[PDB]
């Protein structure tokens, strides 16, 4: 079997000056369009999607054991 | 900008139970919650001694990651202290972390979301809501 | 639709693919941070987005309620 | 470079109505605006006590990201404590919220935008500007 | 750090009577005392509707000197925008200079020191001190 | 930490931005205590300003504050 | 770069007695000293409990000048979770604010200056130094 | 390649002769409490401190950790 390897075309960027940079924890993104504006935001911050998701042991923190 | 800080209790509340009346105030009120390091100290005390480890510490990096942690600064510190001997001129009852992250809050204008804000009600100059 | 970041030359950069791309017209661009999302607007267009959506309960500030 | 202060009235105007002829100034003169934080303080305070303060703060967020806003400052209190004994002078009756954003403008060497400028014509060194 | 925010009605009180028991006060707490912006404003009108305009404005100047001005913020101005509709829901009618003064030193976790702590006690999450 | 220095015939201490004074500080006062000096504002206590010119009676009879 | 954290211990020895022993020490030390906030808010109280709070503060500050005080942040908070949770399970005690500062120590690699070094010992990776 | 520029102003104390420090004083440690500044010589930043600054007796006798 055998192939080819090519160059991908090129993607509209744009750069984000340094007052406006999202956080660096920040490295995956979501764009939707509205009229000729790109609204950008970081993923997986839904807090929808924790709710649904994982739960902690029953055990967890029964007891907070704060010093009387 | 900043208005609610999250107390202990609410957050082990509601990790534990995901309750729908906290997820609405969350998306209401996204951006504008955070907690105290002293309360992140607690949790990460809550998984290590956990028996599940592994599992609780990967729910409360998800918590953690979509909420901001406040460094418990000299401000933080200073009014901690205040709180303490205030209390104590009382003969009024409260924990020590609970003493921190009130103090923590004061400092910075915030809010307390607790809910036990029976405890938290000893303080002056501090604002409690209970989120159930 | 999902995308990536990249640091391109010393700051912050972001991919547009084609479904999100902006229109060729739009050569320059204004970035908003508004809490955890940016905003990309055609420069000289900043407000269109604002103006667009985002509106207030009919009731907000009928009165203004300054003392005197 | 700032060269516009617009007033609460404008504000208020251009968030209820959303008018085609104020978007068409605020996208060419963005960059050249701001607000005092006294503006800032009415339009918290709308959105408190309005029907729904969430989304109405939402609404106040986006207008806020666009532009500056000014720190009331020493400079702005001194401005606004002269305007105030000029105006009395005149008889010309002023609101004190308005007094402070005159003040503030006078201070920065702005020009005040506004909806109805005859009230902050009666204010010396002050220039006006009507974009309803 | 700052511990006190005078108000607008101990400047007065002080400023008119130079009270001996202010001073000693004052001496006590040098370096940790401010007042907000909005509160230099008004000593400044004062001065400037003066009888003696000159005379007056140099003795609040020297006032001022000894003493922090802290900016009139955004923070400043979400409380006072908070704590206005917060009195709104309640009939408790505060001038609005008394309002961004408390929403300041709310902000800041300061201490209000005042003489008319009767006004101030209206307001949530906040601590007053009579130093008359 | 800065090196001791002499500026138009004398002694003199830099004061590195991060202990900066105030722009405010004009003069200041030096107080010597065994090796070490103090550095305090000039004209910031309190006894000076009390003691000091007074205002005029009328001042502020009214606040004047709306409402 | 910091090298010592000076737990609350020493702070209050050195504080009440000046001990020249100590007073060497810092000297050769000065700009590798530091201290956590934790510890700041135990003094803060210290003060502020005493016969003579405003006096007491003040020596307090010129030490907290000299020296930097730690903000207590993510890395201190997840380093005293573990920390907590691995001296339960071995039932080694040791008290709260101590747990804190340990923690922080050990989050930023710096030594602990202790008093009687005694209960820091049972902290795994931790290194302390005693300066009485 | 690059262009030669001016350091900024930095803030400096002039420092009369009553009050000046002693020759063998070339590195200083300045610190600040309050408004206040103040001058050691390096290497005694701590000396100032150790010698006036006494806490009343009762100061924390008991530390109350919990
Ligand atoms: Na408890
Ligand atoms: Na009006």
């Amino acid at each position: 079997h055998e192939t080819t390897v090519f160059l991908s075309n090129r993607s509209q960027a744009v750069r984000l000056p340094k007052a406006v940079a999202l956080p660096e924890n920040v490295k995956r993104v979501e764009v939707i369009a509205v009229g000729r504006t790109r609204i950008i935001t970081p993923a997986g911050e839904t807090w929808d999607e924790w709710f649904d998701g994982h739960s902690v042991s029953t055990d967890f923190m029964d007891n907070r054991e704060q010093p009387g | 900008m900043l208005k609610f800080m999250l107390d202990t209790n609410i957050c082990i509340f509601t990790i534990k139970n995901k309750p729908a009346s906290v997820r609405e105030r969350f998306n209401l009120n996204q951006g504008k919650m955070c907690i105290s390091s002293v309360t992140l100290m607690e949790l990460i005390y809550g998984a290590e001694k956990s028996q599940m480890p592994e599992r609780n510490l990967a729910v409360i990096e998800g918590f953690v990651s979509r909420i901001d942690v406040l460094d418990y600064d000299a401000a933080a510190a200073t009014h901690t202290g205040q709180i303490r001997a205030e209390l104590a001129r009382q003969g009024r009852p409260v924990g020590p972390f609970d003493q921190m992250i009130a103090g923590h809050a004061r400092s910075r204008g915030l809010i307390i979301v607790t809910n036990n804000t029976r405890e938290f009600e000893r303080v002056g100059g501090l604002r409690t809501e209970d989120w159930s």
